[PDB]
């Protein structure tokens, strides 16, 4: 079922990027209605200007130029109880860099209890010119090779020592 | 079926107090809103019934003119008890006394019938 | 003179028969349940016959001598009781007629006296019970210790409920509780999981949980199950544990506590089920079986025109043609059954007719041979043979079908047995059935008599209550499916209890009939009823049973493979390789870093294994390498991994296979089997028995097929019903009687669905699955309700229309499960016996090293006397030694421990402070006295004290006990964390364990358990590996299935920890039916094929019906096979210890 996964923090310039904000209800069985707000403050500047609001099925987008155009909803569709809210940007630009805060509003319907809750997920992304390979990927690949080389060296090493001994035994008798 | 225990005939001296004792028994635990008890009197076998006391949330004594203020409730229903007391019995009190008990959730309605006879 | 006449009357052929005939008739009358008024006179006559029968015996035997002859026999005491009782009732009697009347059932017991040889069987049964005295003591003690551990660890836990956070009008949790008492009222306030009887159980820890947001967890109110399921009091805890031991609906207790308690406590259940249930039950079987052999064997040892007909008639006899004509017919019979196997709910009109045409030909051929058969040997000669008469009845039935209960028609399939004569194993099954009504007929008859008495007794005692109460038990105000109101129904409940299904029904009886009465009756049926069933099973089973530089290189590689570091290094890789498997699952997306290393890590593993395999080829060569079973397994695994790696590097991946192939990885732990010596030994034993198992399976399959075919004809296509989708409640049938009517409702109504069961009798293959559930008793009841309810193929089912179809299930259970299981168990244990004989009479469940150790444990059995010790010279030292040495002093300590044990029992939930303080203080005195005893033994004994093993255990217990009290105290001062504290107190239970030292009988049994630990460990290791492979297959395959029944948050296949919890639960095959059900549904509207699943790539939550069925079924069978092993290992050791 639903799992919470943190969004990627580096977006290549001039390429599409997807921001992931996923919020999971404590109990899957319960049914509630959700809506979301994403506010972004550009790097080097204080505060957040709400950029988009998604309620019902239609997505409302603020008129600011930084994000004018370039945004599409990648969230749960037709559910009306979103669970997963994600924003996808086409044609990523430097202007799209900084801190992103996404707040979720959920109406939970219980037997005689109606509960309104707020959870805040904030995503911070920095634009870079060229995709940078993750350090974990690089360390592991280099690390894996060393093991492959060391083991083989060890295996070959025994044979030179073991084999010579075996050859020696035949001659003695 | 509600279990009802009453004396079929109750003989009481004129001027004494007559406790009309009936036992109602059914499964479950009695509920105040749920438990309802009704008592009616008849001068004779074929005679019209006159309700004189009810339990609906609490005891309601209808204060029928024929009894003056001589009727009292005399039972703790939670105990399956719904007895009534007729103080200072008079000859005109002779007749048939009916106890009807309907107890939710029990669908069945209990009925006890006492023939009260007044001595001399 | 009169005495002679009476005496003459007393011993007569007819009189015994006359007394007996009336009694059987009397039994039919008890079954009335509201007999007419006219029947009362008949009641008087029965009273008359007994007095007359009773009077003569007393008149002749007594000689007016005090009835010395008459009352000397024990059975006669029973008759006197019955006569007075019938008579006493007319006389002034006690208030409860039903309680008093129940005695009349005693007359049924008289039947035991009248039938010849029955008296002997009952006596035989009582003798067996005597042997069970030691096991009973241990069982009570064992249940008692667990009850104490359970109570301390889980008391008050079942209470948790989710209480909502915001309350209007300044209400308080305390204020709310007293004022309201209604399910509707309660629901508004606490969570309640969509129609469950009670509130959802919540938990404090991260592992357990969880309550929806806006609801908080607090503990208040009654425990679930009417308050019956709770760990609050010792008595209640004892009932909960007893249920676990007999494994009745044990899965729910397990699921419920884990949820409130948290998953970490799953450990408690593993130890209890593994030691408490599998082991304790086995001990009972061994003792009953062992006891039966001595008595059975001991008793056995003491004994030791006209002329034309003849011409034509002679020709017919030549026509018997045993070499070919007789043989030819059997091929025909096998073919016929196969023909019958083809049926389905939906059958085309042309196909339906073809089946009819085909049947007639077969019916005709069987009759012609019979008519033809008659001419050749003559009628008298013809009916001489039993099979012939058997064949004749079937043929006659078919002829009648054409013109003159069509079900009987379905009956010709039995004919299939005829093959029994040719088959060695089938002959055995035929033999087993015969023994029950043959030599063992008297014993089997007793079972029938006992079931009858209980059904009637239950009916008399609780029949009235169920009707009046109904509501306490049912929301609707109508009788539940299982009730004690009628004899057939009362009988069904008793039969259910024979299978271990007692708890579900008992809660119902208790609500209506009260705790004291319901508990006593059910407990007796279970203990007494089961003992008879156990005796029949065991009795039946036992009786039935009896340059050339290349050469140097080749030599060297051989050196490398043989070397220990390499063998050792390879094993480490296997464990490590297997472990990486556990990490993958739904949560892998999170923790992206671990995912990257694991992906890379596998490549190094693939290279190492491929490298290792090459060394194997050079060292062994191809011929040696491929003639080994293990290597093929090993060679095959590397290949699957190798193909994925080559395909993966290349790209061109994810196109089904190879992608399906990736799922095959779960097989990686499989190479581990060869490496471990312990695991391999167990596997060798199973391979030895597969051929033997195969033979029994064939008989089971053929036998089950007849039941399955029979079932298909009766219920095929009749399980459909129109149900309200919101609550899944079938419509009344007053409206929407047929399928056609149901559809009209849908057109004008949104949520009404016409739907099938999912496990049913639509086709022969499905019938096999339905039968499997009934055989195991899991998921069986849903099916039975469907069968009885059913009316016709396209018609809505009426409630309990068939009612007598229950009989079909009862017959299958007796034949399908009781007999085959008898056969399955008999062959497997025997095969194991042959294996033991072959390998020099040595246990086949232990590695060679284990064998040396097993012998050392055997040495502990010896009683050679240890040195007495010398009193120290000092008198002061000596008197203490003198006092300590005395046996009387030791008995006092034993009494003291028992006193200590009773103190623990008094503890209960919400006891109060004054109560709590006294218990704490009494406990301190106990610690001081016990510590005091230890010091005293030490002063006198000195170095000698340390010599005894028991003294050391006693000394260790004291150290643990003082520390436990102090640490709890330090913890209280330090504070923070209640949970560490409860576990700390568990130390006191240590003193109770010392009781074992005192009882000689219990110790022998305990010693036996210790002896089998080495064998049990190997099986446990093998079992764990199989469970592990399955968990991995499950994680990939079943995560994402829609959550329905048995699958919910927790107890789901989403992660490895979760998968393990489920697999352990199903090992006992409990709830296996529930888990399988979500997997079965495929396609709308059962499920959505493409579902978003936020945070993951995968789409849809549809179980694979084919893959799911193979997986659950295979697991049930495999686990069962290994469990047969535990049964075998325990029995062997038990016979040896008892034998010594
Ligand atoms: C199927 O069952 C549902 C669930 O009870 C029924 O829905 C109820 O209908 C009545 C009257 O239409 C409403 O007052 C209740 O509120 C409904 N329950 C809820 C909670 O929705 C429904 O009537 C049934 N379907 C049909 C066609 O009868
Ligand atoms: C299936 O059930 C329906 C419903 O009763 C039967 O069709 C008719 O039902 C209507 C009510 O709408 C009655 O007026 C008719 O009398 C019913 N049929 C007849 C001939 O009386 C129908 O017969 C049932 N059987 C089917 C359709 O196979
Ligand atoms: N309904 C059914 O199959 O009846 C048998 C019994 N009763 C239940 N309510 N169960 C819950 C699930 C289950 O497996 O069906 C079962 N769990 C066990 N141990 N036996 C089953
Ligand atoms: C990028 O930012 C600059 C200044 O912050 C602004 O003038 C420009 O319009 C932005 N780009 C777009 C496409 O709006
Ligand atoms: C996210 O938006 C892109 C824009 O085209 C769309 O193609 C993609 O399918 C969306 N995500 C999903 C639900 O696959
Ligand atoms: C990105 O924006 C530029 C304008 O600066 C536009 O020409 C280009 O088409 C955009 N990229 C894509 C993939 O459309
Ligand atoms: C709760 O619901 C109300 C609707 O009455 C809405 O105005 C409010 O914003 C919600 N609360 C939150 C925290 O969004
Ligand atoms: C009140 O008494 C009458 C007798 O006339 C009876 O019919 C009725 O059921 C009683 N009311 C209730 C609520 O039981
Ligand atoms: C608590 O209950 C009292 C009733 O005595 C009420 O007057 C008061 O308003 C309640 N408190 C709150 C915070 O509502
Ligand atoms: C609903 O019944 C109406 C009759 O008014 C019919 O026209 C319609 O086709 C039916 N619905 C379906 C899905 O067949």
């Amino acid at each position: 079922g639903c799992v919470e996964v943190d969004s990627e923090t580096e977006a290549v310039y001039g390429m599409t990027f997807k921001i992931l904000c996923i919020s999971c209800k404590r109990r899957s069985e319960t049914n509630a209605e959700t809506f979301t707000e994403w506010t972004f403050r550009q790097k080097g500047t204080e505060e957040f200007v709400k950029i988009l609001r998604y309620e019902n099925e239609v997505l409302q987008l603020e008129e600011d130029e930084r994000f004018e155009g370039r945004v599409v909803w990648n969230g749960s569709r037709g559910t009306k109880d979103l669970q997963d809210l994600s924003i996808f940007i086409t044609n990523v630009t430097y202007n799209h860099s900084g801190d992103y805060e996404c707040h979720v509003y959920r109406l939970l319907f219980f037997e005689n209890y109606e509960h309104n809750t707020s959870v805040v997920k904030k995503i911070h992304i920095e634009v870079v010119d060229k995709a940078n390979r993750d350090m974990a990927s690089i360390v592991s690949e280099i690390m894996m090779y060393v093991l492959i080389v060391v083991l083989t060296i060890w295996l070959v090493a025994e044979m030179i020592y073991c084999y010579k001994k075996i050859a020696a035994a035949t001659e003695t008798a | 079926s509600m279990e009802v225990t009453v004396p079929a005939t109750l003989n009481v001296l004129n001027g004494s107090d007559a406790r009309l004792p009936c036992t109602f028994n059914s499964c479950y635990t009695v509920n105040h809103k749920q438990f309802s008890l009704n008592w009616t009197y008849q001068e004779c076998n074929n005679c019209s019934e006159e309700m004189f006391l009810q339990f609906r949330m609490k005891i309601i004594n209808l204060k029928l003119e024929r009894f003056q203020d001589r009727v009292e409730f005399s039972g703790n229903p939670s105990k399956y008890d719904v007895s009534v007391m007729l103080r200072n019995v008079q000859p005109e009190d002779e007749g048939i006394y009916n106890c009807y008990i309907m107890n939710p959730p029990d669908r069945h309605r209990g009925h006890g019938k006492i023939h009260l006879q007044v001595l001399m | 003179p009169l005495r002679r006449i009476s005496i003459k009357i007393l011993v007569h052929s007819l009189f015994s028969m006359l007394i007996m005939c009336t009694i059987l008739t009397n039994c039919i009358f008890m079954t009335m349940n509201n007999p007419p008024d006219w029947t009362k006179n008949v009641e008087y006559t029965f009273t008359g016959i007994y007095t007359f029968e009773s009077l003569v015996k007393i008149l002749a035997r007594g000689f007016c001598v005090g009835e010395f002859t008459f009352l000397r026999d024990p059975w006669n005491w029973l008759d006197f009781v019955v006569i007075v009782f019938a008579y006493l009732t007319e006389f002034v009697n006690l208030g409860n007629v039903s309680a008093l009347r129940t005695f009349r059932v005693l007359r049924a017991l008289k039947t035991i006296s009248v039938i010849p040889g029955l008296k002997t069987i009952v006596g035989a049964l009582i003798q067996s019970v005597k042997k069970l005295s030691d096991v009973m003591i241990l069982t009570v003690f064992c249940l008692s210790v667990f009850a104490l551990i359970g109570l301390q660890l889980f008391m008050g836990n079942l209470k948790h409920k989710c209480f909502r956070n915001s309350l209007e009008n300044n209400e308080t949790l305390e204020s709310i509780m007293n004022t309201l008492e209604s399910e509707e009222d309660f629901r508004k306030y606490f969570y309640y999981l969509e129609g469950s009887k009670d509130a959802l159980l919540c938990g404090f820890s991260t592992d357990s949980g969880q309550c929806p947001e806006g609801y908080t967890c607090v503990k208040i109110g009654r425990n679930p199950d009417y308050g019956y399921t709770s760990f609050d009091t010792f008595s209640w805890a004892f009932l909960a544990l007893f249920r676990l031991m007999t494994q009745d609906y044990w899965e729910n207790l397990y699921q419920q506590t884990l949820r409130a308690a948290g998953k970490t406590y799953m450990i408690f259940f593993v130890v209890v089920i593994f030691l408490g249930s599998f082991y304790l039950i086995n001990l009972i079987l061994a003792v009953v079986a062992m006891a039966y052999k001595e008595q059975n064997q001991a008793n056995i040892e003491e004994a030791k025109c006209s002329p034309y007909w003849i011409k034509f008639k002679k020709c017919i006899y030549f026509i018997v043609m045993d070499p070919f004509v007789d043989l030819a017919i059997t091929i025909c019979i096998v073919l016929n059954t196969l023909f019958m196997a083809m049926e389905h709910h939906p059958m085309t009109e042309e196909f339906k007719n073809v089946l009819a045409i085909g049947n007639l030909v077969f019916t005709g051929i069987f009759a012609a041979e019979m008519v033809l058969k008659l001419i050749a040997m003559d009628p008298y000669e013809y009916f001489q043979v039993g099979w012939n008469i058997f064949d004749s009845l079937i043929v006659t039935l078919s002829l009648v079908e054409l013109f003159l209960l069509s079900v009987l028609r379905s009956f010709r399939l039995l004919r299939v047995f005829k093959l029994a004569k040719s088959w060695p194993t089938l002959n055995m099954l035929i033999k087993i059935i015969g023994n029950s009504v043959g030599a063992l007929g008297n014993l089997t008859l007793v079972l029938a008599i006992i079931v009858f008495i209980f059904a009637v007794v239950g009916m008399q005692l609780f029949g009235k209550s169920y009707k009046e109460c109904v509501c306490k038990i049912n929301d609707d105000c109508t009788l539940p499916r299982w009730h004690m109101n009628d004899f057939f129904h009362s009988f069904l409940i008793v039969f259910r209890v024979l299978c271990g299904e007692w708890i579900e029904t008992m809660w119902d009886c208790m609500e209506v009939a009260g705790q004291a009465m319901c508990l006593i009756v059910y407990m007796m049926v279970m203990v007494i009823g089961n003992l008879v069933v156990l005796n029949l099973f065991l009795a039946l089973l036992l009786s039935s049973f009896s340059g050339k530089i290349w050469w140097n290189i080749r030599k060297t590689c051989y050196k490398i493979v043989e070397h220990s570091w390499f063998e050792s290094f390879i094993v480490l890789m296997i464990l490590l390789s297997s472990g990486a498997l556990a990490f993958e699952d739904i949560y892998i997306e999170r923790k992206k870093t671990i995912k990257i290393i694991l992906e890379y890590a596998d490549k190094i593993f693939t290279y190492i294994f491929i490298l290792e395999m090459l060394l194997k080829w050079i060292a062994y060569g191809y011929k040696t390498y491929f003639t080994n079973a293990w290597c093929w397994l090993d060679f095959l695994i590397v290949d699957v991994s190798l193909v994925t790696l080559v395909a993966n590097t290349l790209g061109y991946s994810d196109l089904g296979p190879i992608k399906s192939l990736r799922t095959l990885r779960a097989l990686r732990p499989l190479r581990a089997l060869s490496r471990f010596e312990g695991m391999r030994v167990v596997v060798n034993a199973l391979i030895g028995a597969i051929p033997s198992i195969m033979n029994v399976l064939l008989v089971c399959l053929i036998f089950w097929l007849i039941f399955s075919i029979m079932g298909v004809n009766l219920f095929a296509g009749k399980f459909y019903e129109c149900i309200n989708t919101t609550d899944g409640s079938r419509f009344p049938a007053s409206q929407v009687p047929n399928r056609s009517e149901c559809f009209a409702l849908m057109n004008v109504s949104q949520n009404v669905r016409w739907k099938n069961l999912k496990v049913n009798f639509d086709n022969v293959g499905l019938g096999y699955l339905s039968l499997l559930q009934v055989a195991t008793f899991k998921g069986w009841t849903i099916i039975m309700y469907a069968a009885v309810d059913s009316v016709n193929v396209d018609k809505q089912p009426k409630y309990e229309y068939s009612l007598y179809m229950y009989i079909y299930f009862v017959v299958f259970i007796i034949f399908g499960s009781f007999f085959t299981l008898n056969l399955f168990i008999g062959v497997i244990i025997d095969n194991f016996n042959q294996q033991k004989k072959k390998l020099g009479g040595q246990d086949i469940f232990m590695t060679e090293e284990q064998k040396k150790y097993y012998n050392a444990m055997k040495k502990l059995g010896s009683k050679k006397p240890q040195k007495p010790i010398p009193r120290p010279g000092n008198k002061i030292q000596g008197c203490i030694f003198d006092l300590v040495t005395n046996q009387a002093f030791d008995i006092s300590i034993m009494v003291l421990i028992c006193l200590n044990m009773v103190t623990m029992m008094v503890e209960k939930e919400g006891q109060s402070q004054h109560m709590t303080e006294v218990l704490y203080w009494i406990n301190v005195v106990f610690i001081i006295l016990f510590t005091g005893e230890c010091v005293l033994k030490l002063i006198s004994l000195r170095h000698y004290y340390f010599t005894v093993g028991w003294n050391i255990f006693d000394f260790v217990v004291v150290i643990i006990s003082i520390v436990g009290m102090f640490l709890a105290d330090l913890i209280e001062t330090y504070f923070v964390s209640p949970t560490l504290f409860r576990v700390i107190r568990l130390a006191r239970i240590g003193r109770i364990l010392r009781l074992v030292k005192g009882a000689k009988g219990i110790r022998t049994l305990l010693f036996a358990l210790m002896m089998s630990l080495p064998a049990l460990f190997n099986i446990g290791l093998l079992l764990f590996l199989v469970m592990f492979i399955y968990a991995i297959f499950g994680m990939s395959n079943f995560a994402y299935v829609k959550k329905e029944d048995g699958i919910n948050d927790m107890f789901n296949f989403e992660t490895f920890g979760n998968s393990m919890i489920c697999l352990f639960q199903i090992t006992t095959s409990a709830g296996w039916d529930g888990l399988l059900a979500p997997i079965l549904n495929s396609k709308p509207p059962d499920c959505d094929p493409k579902k978003v699943h936020p945070g993951s790539s995968v789409e849809g939550d549809c179980g694979n019906p084919s893959v799911g069925i193979f997986y659950f079924v295979s697991y049930i069978i495999i686990s069962f096979l290994v469990v047969v092993n535990m049964y075998i290992a325990v029995i062997l050791e038990n016979f040896s210890v008892a034998t010594e």
